[PDB]
């Protein structure tokens, strides 16, 4: 009686950082919705494309260390902080960010430049404290890949700090399956639950999510252009001695193994 | 002041150190064991049977650790003591098999 | 579920030292057995040392089931269930490893 | 160079060569006292005026048990200096973190306490101030403090940073070990990362552990460890 | 029971994890 | 069952020969016909094993199953610590 259709039952929003969205699709026959809700999760926490820190150069600072003065956060800190900051872009292959900031006061994330493509989804996220007078200016590489995806060029070691950054813009996903029966009419319910952390909607990741498991099946269909006698032996076949050694070194016992491998022929077409 | 101070071996004590194939005694430093009582001094139920007596415990268990430790011997990978594993090297093997 | 705990027939691992263990115990009744024909000891003293060397035994095994499958295998199916508290005791497991 | 200002008080009393097992009459003033409390005991220190608390006056050290007026001399076990310094106070110890047992509704779970076993005072190179650009920890003069012996002595520290006495104190790093005893210098570039730290720890223990194991067997001295 | 062990069967340590003697991630959250 | 108490047996932790005064403990038959000596003092014994020596001390009113200079493999039963149901033996 009804067509399968989706829709957003639970949206919310209780952060800068965490989205949340609740989904439904009904109706589906027996045994679909798991294949969904398991294609889909799949989906979602490792094919969504995510934009993240992955290095950081510390240009016009040659202290190597630890710590370096005006800013209280040691300079494994700050690479704690880069990392957490939430970035939502479009780009394709890697940019670079910098942030050069002033004296006194507090590097957030709107301090960043950015990139045309890239966007800050919560300015307010703190980066460093700077309390001594000295500009600071920091070399940032904006790359965008997938979750499941790896990496193994770490641009060799030219004084740039690497950031070990999850791309995962889907922070959690559920599916649960609701099943109605009326005596004979068994359809099952299926309810997608998407946590993001704010670079995407969880009604877009919705939608992300369903386009890559798309793409992947597409190749599927794709059409290339067109262009216009074990019981045997070679014991029974009469052989010179100097050829049966040769087989049975081998393991040539019958004829089978013969041919399997590649005067002997013309002896041999005869039988 | 007098506080203050201002400023690695081969084979042995060097493999033990950092873990590469070694025996577990040092060559150098076994002691040759001792002559023992010689089954005319030792009174009885302690004398060797003067024949070897069958005991179905007589062969080795076979192993996978056995297979796979002398399978490594041979790539080299690993360098036991002698051409068999000992029982000792294949609990050791299973404490560091993966 | 996702680690799959299962237990096979390698798994159910035998102290190294069972064979030696029982084939001393073997030597010693064989030996005590063989002076017992021949009178030099009689019927009860046969009797305790073949129930109480086999006890030993048997609880030695026992003793040192936990210790080798803490320092050679502590994720052996056989011994988590055990030792963990899931199910069985050392008692069950000494029935089927000791 | 940098000496601090060498003041003199009223209430001054020198307790250098006295008794260590023996307590003072008099009481004395913790206003004028660094208070360094520890695990088994109190220990205090002469301080001179200053901007910040830094400086440090070992002429007179005091210990006692922890939060009591029964003030000690400390068993001195080393040359403590006749000036004042400027040392940086970082305590050694451990977190003991225990679950009590629970009879009133809503008792904590667990009770996370620090207990400081050692204090380490690091003179300030040239006695310099923390705000001073060219600050830097002289790690030569290391002072100890145990609290299971009431003892204050001078840090063992041995240097293996190339460069002697006229070594740049930034490239420097000091490396304690062995329950508070063994102090080495390392340069900051050979610093060794945490992890390997505890692995090869866990590594020494557990091979001394394993051959403890495998020596009961008897084919061990027939035998290979790999 | 076994599936809490297993969890909080933690590290391998020591010579159980290090072929040889020395002589891993960080996660802000 | 048999030794009417709790019975503990040394094992011998490493392979060698054990040294050890026999003058000093007294001669003995066991309960299972084996020869012995019954030590009443703190002797200790020594295990001259392939590495280093490996003293054990034997406490007092505990059988000493083993000999002067007699060899032992590692694990095997050196001495017995001893620290009325009647039962009719046809044969």
């Amino acid at each position: 009686t009804r067509t399968l259709q989706w829709k957003c039952v639970e949206s919310r929003r209780d952060s800068k950082r965490l989205y949340y969205g609740r989904f439904i699709l009904s109706p589906l026959m027996k045994g679909q919705a798991d294949t969904i809700g398991i294609a889909m999760r799949r989906a979602l926490l490792g094919e969504i494309e995510g934009t993240c820190i992955t290095r950081a150069k510390f240009e016009n600072i040659p202290h190597d260390y630890s710590n370096i003065v005006g800013i209280q956060e040691s300079v494994h800190e700050i690479l704690m902080n880069l990392n957490e900051i939430v970035l939502k872009s479009n780009l394709y292959g890697t940019r670079n960010a910098l942030i050069c900031v002033q004296g006194p006061g507090y590097i957030t994330a709107r301090d960043i430049i950015l990139p045309p493509s890239v966007e800050i989804v919560d300015n307010t996220q703190h980066i460093a404290t700077l309390t001594e007078p000295i500009n600071l200016c920091i070399g940032l590489k904006i790359e965008r890949n997938r979750g499941y995806s790896l990496k193994m060029s770490n641009n060799f070691e030219d004084r740039s700090y690497p950031i070990d950054a999850v791309f995962m813009p889907v922070q959690n996903a559920n599916h649960s399956i609701h099943s109605y029966g009326n005596g004979n009419e068994k359809q099952e319910i299926l309810f997608i639950e998407i946590w993001t952390n704010g670079s995407l909607t969880p009604k877009e990741a919705l939608h992300e999510a369903s386009r890559n498991l798309i793409n992947l099946f597409i190749p599927f269909l794709h059409v290339e252009e067109e262009t216009f006698f074990q019981y045997i032996f070679i014991d029974q076949l009469e052989l010179p001695p100097r050829i049966y050694n040769c087989l049975k070194k081998s393991n040539i016992h019958t004829l089978l193994d013969l041919l399997n491998n590649s005067k002997l022929l013309d002896i041999l077409e005869k039988k | 002041n007098g506080f203050v101070v201002y400023n690695e071996e081969t084979g042995f004590e060097l493999d033990k150190k950092l873990g590469r194939p070694h025996p577990f005694i040092d060559p150098t430093k076994k002691k040759q064991i001792e002559t023992t009582l010689t089954s005319d001094e030792s009174w009885w139920n302690w004398r060797k049977p003067e024949k070897e007596q069958w005991s179905r415990w007589q062969r080795r268990r076979p192993d996978v650790e056995t297979v796979f430790l002398k399978a490594m011997a041979e790539t080299g990978q690993v360098k036991l003591y002698g051409k068999e594993p000992t029982l000792t090297e294949t609990s050791l093997y299973r404490a560091r098999r993966h | 579920t996702a680690t799959s705990i299962s237990l096979g027939i390698d798994d159910l691992l035998t102290i190294p030292s069972k064979g030696w263990l029982v084939q001393d115990a073997e030597q010693q009744s064989l030996i005590l057995e063989k002076h017992h024909h021949y009178g030099n000891v009689h019927a009860v003293e046969k009797l305790r040392q073949s129930i109480e060397i086999w006890y030993a035994t048997s609880e030695y095994l026992r003793q040192e089931m936990n210790p080798n499958f803490r320092m050679t295998d502590p994720f052996n199916p056989v011994h988590m269930m055990s030792f963990s508290g899931a199910r069985g005791n050392a008692s069950q497991v000494h029935q089927l490893v000791g | 160079d940098g000496d601090i200002a060498f003041v003199q008080s009223k209430s001054f009393i020198s307790t250098q060569g006295w008794d260590s097992e023996m307590v003072v009459d008099y009481r004395i003033n913790e206003d004028e006292f660094h208070k360094i409390s520890l695990l088994d005991c109190d220990f205090f220190i002469r301080k001179p005026p200053d901007p910040d608390n830094d400086v440090y006056d070992f002429r007179e050290m005091y210990v006692t048990p922890p939060d009591t007026d029964i003030y000690s001399v400390p068993r001195v076990l080393a040359p403590m200096p006749q000036k004042y310094i400027r040392c940086a106070m970082s305590d050694y110890g451990c977190y003991d973190v225990t679950e009590p047992p629970i009879d009133a509704p809503r008792d904590p779970l667990y009770k996370s306490e620090r207990e400081i076993s050692k204090v380490f005072l690091t003179k300030h190179y040239r006695n310099r101030r923390l705000n001073d650009p060219e600050f830097v920890l002289d790690f030569e003069e290391i002072y100890v403090i145990d609290s299971k012996t009431k003892s204050i002595t001078r840090a063992r520290v041995l240097v293996t940073v190339p460069g002697g006495r006229k070594r740049d104190r930034k490239d420097d790093l000091l490396v304690i070990r062995d329950n508070g005893n063994s102090f080495k210098i390392i340069h900051v570039g050979e610093r060794d990362d945490p992890t390997t730290v505890i692995e090869r720890e866990e590594w020494t223990k557990t091979r001394e552990d394993m051959e403890k194991h495998l020596r009961k067997l008897r084919d061990f001295s027939v035998s290979n460890w790999f | 029971l076994i599936g809490l062990y297993v969890l909080t069967s933690g590290t391998r340590r020591g010579i159980c994890a290090n072929r040889y003697n020395p002589c891993e991630p960080f996660f802000c959250n | 069952v048999f030794t009417g108490g709790t019975a503990e047996h040394v094992r011998a932790p490493y392979n060698g020969k054990i040294k050890f005064n026999e003058d000093l403990v007294h001669p003995t038959r066991t309960r299972h016909g084996h020869p012995a000596f019954l030590c009443y003092i703190d002797l200790s014994v020594i295990i001259e094993s392939e590495d280093i020596i490996h003293s054990v001390t034997i406490p007092p009113k505990s059988f000493l199953l083993v000999q002067n200079d007699q060899y032992v493999e590692s694990e095997q039963v050196i001495a017995e610590i001893r620290e009325k149901e009647r039962v009719r033996k046809y044969i």
